[PDB]
């Protein structure tokens, strides 16, 4: 049984890697798997190094097959990805079919986090759910990809001193064991920690404030500095927003922006980048340009 | 175990320019009154002048934040002194 | 920008900032001569204005003690 369907789902990677779409009875299966294998895991998952975390996709396929390129294959090289892999983007569903392919593979070399976008009022709104009619022809798929979304882990932590999200702090919450304690189970309300969890942004501020986006909030240096005395951290890693560079040390070498989608919407034109965290948390960046079409 | 004659005998040392016995003579008799402080010091041995002693007493022995503290205990703070 | 740069890092001094937010409106006020003296009063000379004070209702304190009564400068 783990024979048949290991080499099975390594013809569905190949299969993907090639840009072609799957099945709807595969996409059940790789959705129930999902589920099997991420109810075993915690809000905040110990990722130990060495690692290459990337930043947000946004459903630009041919931009994470350079990536791929870029900081290694999947096999190879562990990856941690902060969510929103789902909008904003021409080619979606190959996205995530891809990264939950893969974590279903590699159980301990790919690790996936939760974004804004993955839920199923955003993906009804700004595109998945369009995606999905458009290929697939029903519904249904979405259904199951919302559920998988569902179920997807909050924030990581690397060898107990980086801390990577997606979004920003909260006021809510002041200790990482709050963050192991939230009922993960639910979609992503309109307030709340978790809101937050995956909303929040930094800003050049002096405290919390109303973020310019109808949920979430934002912090400065000195709420970024508190958390990380408060909870033994040296680094909070997220991919929210839209970096020329790819990457941003704001809040004083203590918040780090992480941005991998390339050209993104195909019209802004940024270099994205990614971290790699080697075995003695020794970093390093990898920073790209979007690929040839 | 006689609050009234340990107030008296650090009456006696404040008056002699002692000022450490009689701050430790002011919390043994409030050791005394209430039961090592697990209850409140009723208001008939801490009264406001044995309080504000006390707050000399902080004072004169270079102990200023011990000053602040004790002068929130007065009926109407003294912040003058405090600052 | 320094809306979002504040910091509370002082004392509830109400009486200076008052006067200091009156000093620059009626600054203005007489360089722009809105306000005729000797000729009259006309309301049609006007420069609308409201400020607001946001606080929190503790105890106006200076360098010296706590003061109970507001009084401006003067
Ligand atoms: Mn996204
Ligand atoms: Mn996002």
């Amino acid at each position: 049984d783990e024979k048949v369907f290991t080499k099975e789902l390594d013809q569905w990677i190949e299969q993907l890697n090639e840009c072609k779409q799957l099945s709807e009875s595969q996409v059940k299966s790789l959705c129930e798997k999902a589920k099997e294998i991420l109810t075993k895991e915690s809000n905040v998952q110990e990722v130990r190094c060495p690692v290459t975390v990337c930043g947000d996709v946004h459903g630009q396929f041919h931009d994470l097959m350079e990536l791929f390129r870029i900081g290694g294959k999947s096999p190879d090289t562990n990856y941690l990805f902060m969510g929103d892999y789902v909008d904003r983007g021409y080619y979606s569903v190959e996205t995530v079919t891809l990264l939950v392919a893969l974590k279903v593979r590699y159980r301990e070399r790919i690790t996936i986090l939760r974004g804004n976008h993955e839920s199923r009022q955003i993906t009804q709104v700004y595109g998945f759910y369009d995606e999905c009619l458009r290929k697939y022809g029903n519904a249904n798929v979405w259904k199951y990809f919302t559920d998988l979304f569902d179920y997807l882990p909050l924030t990581a932590l690397v060898d107990g001193q980086i801390f990577c999200l997606h979004g920003g702090l909260s006021p809510s919450i002041d200790t990482l064991d709050h963050i192991r304690a939230l009922d993960r189970l639910q979609e992503v309300p309109h307030e709340g920690p978790m809101c937050d969890l995956l909303w929040s942004d930094p800003d050049d501020r002096g405290g919390w404030g109303i973020s310019p986006r109808g949920a979430g909030y934002t912090f400065g240096q000195d709420i970024s500095e508190t958390f990380n005395h408060a909870n033994g951290l040296t680094l909070v890693s997220r991919a929210h927003q839209l970096v020329m560079e790819g990457y941003n040390w704001c809040h004083d070498r203590n918040v780090v922006t992480i941005f991998s989608a390339p050209n993104y919407c195909y019209r802004c034109g940024n270099q994205a980048a990614i971290m790699e965290l080697d075995d003695t948390l020794k970093y390093s960046f990898l920073q790209f340009d979007p690929a040839p079409r | 175990n006689n609050h009234s004659w340990l107030i008296i005998q650090a009456d006696i040392y404040f008056a002699t320019n002692q000022y450490s016995a009689a701050l430790h003579y002011y919390l043994q008799a409030g050791a005394v009154c209430s039961d090592f402080f697990n209850k409140a010091v009723p208001p008939d041995v801490y009264t406001d002048q044995v309080i504000k002693r006390m707050i000399k007493c902080c004072s004169l022995l270079n102990c200023h934040t011990q000053v602040a503290i004790l002068c929130q205990f007065l009926r109407e703070i003294d912040y003058k002194t405090a600052f | 920008n320094e809306l979002k740069n504040l910091q509370a890092e002082g004392l509830t001094t109400l009486g200076q900032s008052l006067r200091t937010a009156f000093d620059l409106l009626n600054l203005n006020r007489l360089v722009t001569g809105i306000d005729n003296y000797g000729q009259g009063r006309n309301p049609f000379f006007l420069e609308p204005a409201i400020i607001i004070t946001i606080t929190d209702g503790s105890k106006l304190t200076t360098t010296s003690g706590v003061q109970d009564e507001l009084h401006l400068p003067l």
